[PDB]
């Protein structure tokens, strides 16, 4: 049972690290999409120009 | 002059015991002896845990 608890602790640390890495990738995508959508004018503006 | 046990006898949990302790909060001592005597059709264990 002690071995089970040690391996469970190492696995929960692994899960946390992997979830955080994926969250950082998603956050990068989110931020880039956000700025890209910020600087984009709408269709009527660009077709008029 | 009397012959006495030199040291304590050690009780250990088996992997089956670990499974039943994690899932059911219960341990049946010497699980495998029971299971073998149960599937072989033998009504009596030879010894106690």
């Amino acid at each position: 049972l002690d071995k089970i608890l040690n391996v469970e602790a190492m696995h929960t640390v692994l899960r946390a690290l992997k979830n955080t890495a994926d969250a950082m990738e998603r956050g990068l995508i989110h931020s880039f999409l956000q700025t890209l959508l910020r600087k984009a004018p709408p269709y009527f503006v660009v077709q008029t120009l | 002059t009397v012959s006495a046990p030199a040291t304590y006898g050690n009780f250990v949990l088996s992997p089956e015991n670990a499974v039943t302790a994690i899932s059911y909060h219960s341990i049946l001592a010497d699980f495998n002896s029971y299971k073998a005597h149960l599937t072989s059709g033998q009504p009596h264990l030879p010894n106690d845990s």
